[PDB]
């Protein structure tokens, strides 16, 4: 895991990619029902995706649980944002569930989150985010969101950093451009954390009188 | 925890 | 602001640094000290922001938005930075150095303290330099609200400034962008602490522990 | 907003 070439790192993360699941789309209670159900099924694949992420299995069971509990919504969000890149003004939750901003108003307090997600997606498109960069960022989120809450984890994070630089270098960018683009991508993760905290607080308010068990434990993990 | 079990 | 050299950028940020203020244990008492301290620091933060290169080039509206979103992050990264040489303790003020058990005085504050103590220990583990800190704090000011083009090129300038510092310290090319990443990833945690800290202050408001200043309430209402 | 006056 610590002896992977940047190219080997990329395709490893590329092969580890979870599938794109469909919805049950044909009411605020139904819209939330579609999202809760979809996320609950996505959580199963995220867990198996996390294990295929280099270095993650080297951690203890406790540490694996901690990282996922803190980052699960972040990973879901950056996935949604990446899928929605080619769909301006819309969030591609699923190939059969393309939600508009105005459709977000169906649930009170959801539209503000939709706007943040749309902006993040718009930001990705402006930067022309590459898929190889996306899987790197998503893996960073997994290892960083709960690391300071091991020297091996940061040693893996550095390798992912090397990979991102390797991607930008071969893309023809000057080294000044490499460091700048690297910074721009990682600063987006701060806003993704922000959307997650806001989204989590919104979810906790929906636990106030169609929610699964696994999703509850993921919600309960944030007290 | 379901997560801990799903992580085998 | 974009014509500034890397060295000239560092000097500009250093000169812009706000002063370290002093303070004036029960739940109401400590909260009283913190809210008083935060209200006074906020006045210096605003004037510090105006001394940040490229920030005055922004409209009044955009200046307000950036400060409303980042004000707690800026307070925290300042606190975390001052607490570096004080392991296991938090330096809100030179006459107010608190440990985690003194955080149990206020309900739901010890969780915030543990996150803050963790960031300071992480800073010491990386041996964060003052030249790097002023860059990070300026990045927070400009980035935190940018998604809710001039700003992004000032950010790029600070990125060039961060690398220039690392290249000066004898760090190799690989060590440079590796350290840059590690620094910016901590900002993700600082944002996290802010969001948890912002919710806690709102609960203190609802519990009416201590009357907050109108300014502190306006900064708090900007998040709702 | 108070933040307005302080920025000016
Ligand atoms: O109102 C909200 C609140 C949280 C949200 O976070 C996200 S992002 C995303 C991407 C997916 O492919 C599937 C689900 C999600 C969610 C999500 C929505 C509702 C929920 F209960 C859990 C997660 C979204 C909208
Ligand atoms: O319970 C809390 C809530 C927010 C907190 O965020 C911070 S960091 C920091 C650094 C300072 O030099 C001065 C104040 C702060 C605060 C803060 C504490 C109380 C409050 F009402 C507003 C901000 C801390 C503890």
């Amino acid at each position: 895991a610590l002896s992977l070439t940047a190219d080997q790192m990329v395709s490893a993360l590329l092969d580890a990619e979870p599938p794109i699941l469909y919805s049950e789309y044909d009411s605020e209670a139904s819209m939330m029902g579609l999202l809760t159900n979809l996320a609950d099924r996505e959580l199963v694949h995220m867990i198996n995706w996390a294990k295929r992420v280099p270095g993650f299995v080297d951690l203890t069971l406790h540490d694996q649980v901690h990282l996922l509990e803190c980052a699960w919504l972040e990973i879901l969000m950056i996935g949604l944002v990446w899928r929605s890149m080619e769909h301006p003004g819309k969030l591609l939750f699923a190939p059969n569930l393309l939600l508009d901003r105005n459709q977000g108003k169906c649930v009170e307090g959801m539209v503000e989150i939709f706007d943040m997600l749309l902006a993040t997606s718009s930001r990705f498109r402006m930067m022309n985010l590459q898929g190889e960069e996306f899987v790197c960022l998503k893996s960073i989120i997994l290892l960083n969101s709960g690391v300071y809450t091991k020297d091996h984890i940061h040693r893996v994070l550095d390798k992912i950093t090397d990979t991102l630089i390797h991607l930008m270098a071969k893309a023809g960018l000057t080294l000044q451009q490499q460091h700048q683009r690297l910074a721009q991508l990682l600063l987006i993760l701060s806003h993704i954390r922000h959307m997650s905290n806001k989204g989590m607080e919104h979810l906790y308010s929906m636990k106030c009188k169609p929610l699964s068990d696994l999703l509850l434990e993921m919600l309960d993990a944030h007290r | 925890k379901i997560l801990h079990r799903l992580l085998q």
